RNA sequence: UGGUAUGUUC
RNA sequence: AUACUUACCUUAAGAUAUCAGAGGAAAGUCCUACUGAUCAAACAUGCGCUUCCAAUAGUAGAAGGACGUUAAGCAUUUAUCAUUGAACUAUAAUUGUUCAUUGAAGUCAUUGAUGCAAACUCCUUGGUCACACACACAUACGGCGCGGAAGGCGUGUUUGCUGACGUUUCCAUUCCCUUGUUUCAAUCAUUGGUUAAUCCCUUGAUUCCUUUGGGGAUUUUUGGGUUAAACUGAUUUUUGGGGCCCUUUGUUUCUUCUGCCUGGAGAAGUUUGACACCAAAUUCAAAUUGGUGUUAGGGGAGCUGGGGCCUUUCAAAAGAGAGCUUUGUAGAGGCAUUCUUUUUGACUACUUUUCUCUAGCGUGCCAUUUUAGUUUUUGACGGCAGAUUCGAAUGAACUUAAGUUUAUGAUGAAGGUAUGGCUGUUGAGAUUAUUUGGUCGGGAUUGUAGUUUGAAGAUGUGCUCUUUUGAGCAGUCUCAACUUUGCUCGUUCCCGUUAUGGGAAAAAUUUUGGAAGGUCUUGGUAGGAACGGGUGGAUCUUAUAAUUUUUGAUUUAU
């Protein structure tokens, strides 16, 4: 996966990131949203660790290291941004970028009208 | 020397240098260069791809000849046996099976092998401007 | 010059 | 809904791209539908840009999962602490071992946990597109079908963060088909192109009548018109046939209503509106109030934004130009000048010694003319051997014929031909002998001689400065610009003449900019501009490096 060279955090809302905390653990989920302290809301985040069995592995020396790794499965949390250390971007959004187009000129249409409605509703 | 002739592979890898790992990969299973991505590929111009006898893959993107392709071997005898490993048992890349036979012409990499076993290289390139015409 | 909230009356 | 009663509130500031240049209200400020350069955003638009997009010629496969099974898999490892009594081993207060008693805590698990590995089952995801079932390639591989996804880079236009809301005495202002699809045929209709019947105009040929000329007929000649008997292509109505699709699962999912598998259908409607659904309480339903959604997909006509390519027209670049000489002007740079002494620094010549290709002439070194030899060039050409082939035209032989061999074989192309090459001519490179030239001393050391600089004196013109041998300006030299002059060359035209000069200009060619038109493509099609504020949200600066996020107590440390 390619990720544009100017694409701040801002960007990447529905992206699935991989977010690094102090501990070691990583929180990989859809982000839905961030903030100035840079904690962020993920929508299927899945935490995983390397346990301290496995982690002797990854010291440096078969070809390829296979490290079982412990797995928890939370939805719709909200990380701390004391803890953040760095986030990487795993997988694009579900929907085309002219697809997301395409709904957000629906949903500013539909909005509009709804308060068109509610002005002239208290009109009367 | 002989160059094997593949029909019926996939059309879809696009870049050759993932088209002949991927491919390598359905012809020997955990092989050197398969299970590395990342490795430079071995250019053998006039080091084995691969051992027990394979020694280059030659596709090209010619609207003419897509699927075709063209293994060239070590010698005139790992060409035979390899058909001898398949054992009337079609090899299969992805979903479909790749029959295989002999071409009517030797590599062109396979006739520098057999002649060091340049003047042809003049003739093929006048054969190139006589295409050309 | 306001907002939200509350409960009563009709 | 109103109203009334209370209770709780009624705020961090500031800013909107940067740098430079011109102008306006000596330092700074502010501003400019000012001007350059950079940056950022949006929107168009391109790159031979880079990666990725699933069998049906088949029962597959790729990517990611399983918080799935085999499974108590196979291999290791874990399950308290204190007090008191009793036996007990013992070097021993009784350290070790076993049984019971009091107190204290105590995640569940042991079919667990941890290590290793394999098979199987199943979920989500995708162009399951079009043309192909193909002999490629060294400069390694036509990346030279249409789309889609994601990035990289470039150009153009607009903007200077961005959005709602109000005002305008602002501009705006569209239609049509379609909702299985595709294909073949029968048939209907429309339209164009040619031929044929009545022919006409125009005109090439013929023929006939007549006065040079004109007219008739045929070719219905050349194109147009009347007309539509024949053929051909594009659109459409009705019926039938073939293929594929229907999981479209609420049987097309834009909505309602009618409706369907021997079928794919009918009616009405399309945004200040309609439709679907959710929640309540009145004591079923309806009623209302409050909410969440839906209003689609494809094709066409106009209208319009953008690119590529072509035509025309206009302007500037390239050549009446270029160079050289003469005169004047003015700008810019540099410094005057001469000799003598001293011999500071530098160079040159000679003496002694040392070393070096040979200390010297030659040899040797260097330049290179192709005169000669040699060597080389995917150099080029021509021919040959494999059959040199091919425009397979023609003859003959083998042969039914076909195909092959050969000849007309230069009448024209194909480098020659070969997936070993030979032979001849010529161009380039290299070397030597030459056509010929130049060279035979250098480095270290040493004193003397000469020039010039560091210093002194006499000078050399005047001013500014100054202790001076003196630095700048009038003085002198070098270079560009303007003006005049003849000579030489030159893109185009003319003349004197085609020696060459004179005159004119791109009017012939190209590149750059703009206007118009053609062609191809790609996007849009109901909002847009201007003004405004006790308007929302982004970004930025400062409070803010002092316990609640970003100015360090998670590299396990001594």
């Amino acid at each position: 996966i390619q990720v544009a060279h100017s694409s701040r955090l801002a960007n990447l809302i529905d992206y699935k990131l991989r977010v690094l905390t102090q501990d070691g653990r990583v929180y990989i989920g859809q982000l839905m949203a961030f903030d100035k302290h840079m904690n962020l809301v993920l929508n299927e985040c899945i935490e995983e660790r390397v346990p301290k069995t496995q982690l002797d592995k990854l010291r440096p020396r078969g070809t390829t290291l296979n490290i079982k790794v412990e797995k928890r499965v939370l939805g719709l949390t909200i990380l701390r941004g004391e803890q953040i250390l760095s986030t990487v971007v795993e997988d694009k959004p579900l929907l085309s970028k002219k697809e997301r187009l395409v709904r957000d000129k629906k949903e500013k249409k539909q909005a509009q009208k709804q308060t068109k409605l509610r002005k002239e509703k208290e009109k009367k | 020397m002989s160059a094997l002739y593949f029909q019926n592979l996939p059309s879809r890898p696009a870049n050759k240098e993932n088209y002949t790992r991927l491919l390598l990969k359905h012809i020997n299973p955990n092989n050197k260069y398969a299970i590395n991505p990342s490795l430079p590929l071995p250019h053998n111009k006039l080091l084995l791809d691969d051992q027990m006898g394979l020694l280059e893959v030659s596709i090209s993107r010619s609207s003419k000849m897509t699927n075709q392709a063209f293994l060239t071997f070590v010698t005139q005898e790992e060409a035979d046996r390899f058909l001898e490993k398949y054992t009337t048992t079609a090899l299969k890349v992805q979903g479909r099976k790749v029959r295989m036979g002999k071409a009517r012409t030797n590599s062109l990499l396979g006739l520098s092998i057999e002649m060091q076993k340049y003047n042809l290289d003049i003739k093929k390139v006048l054969k190139a401007r006589k295409l050309k015409r």
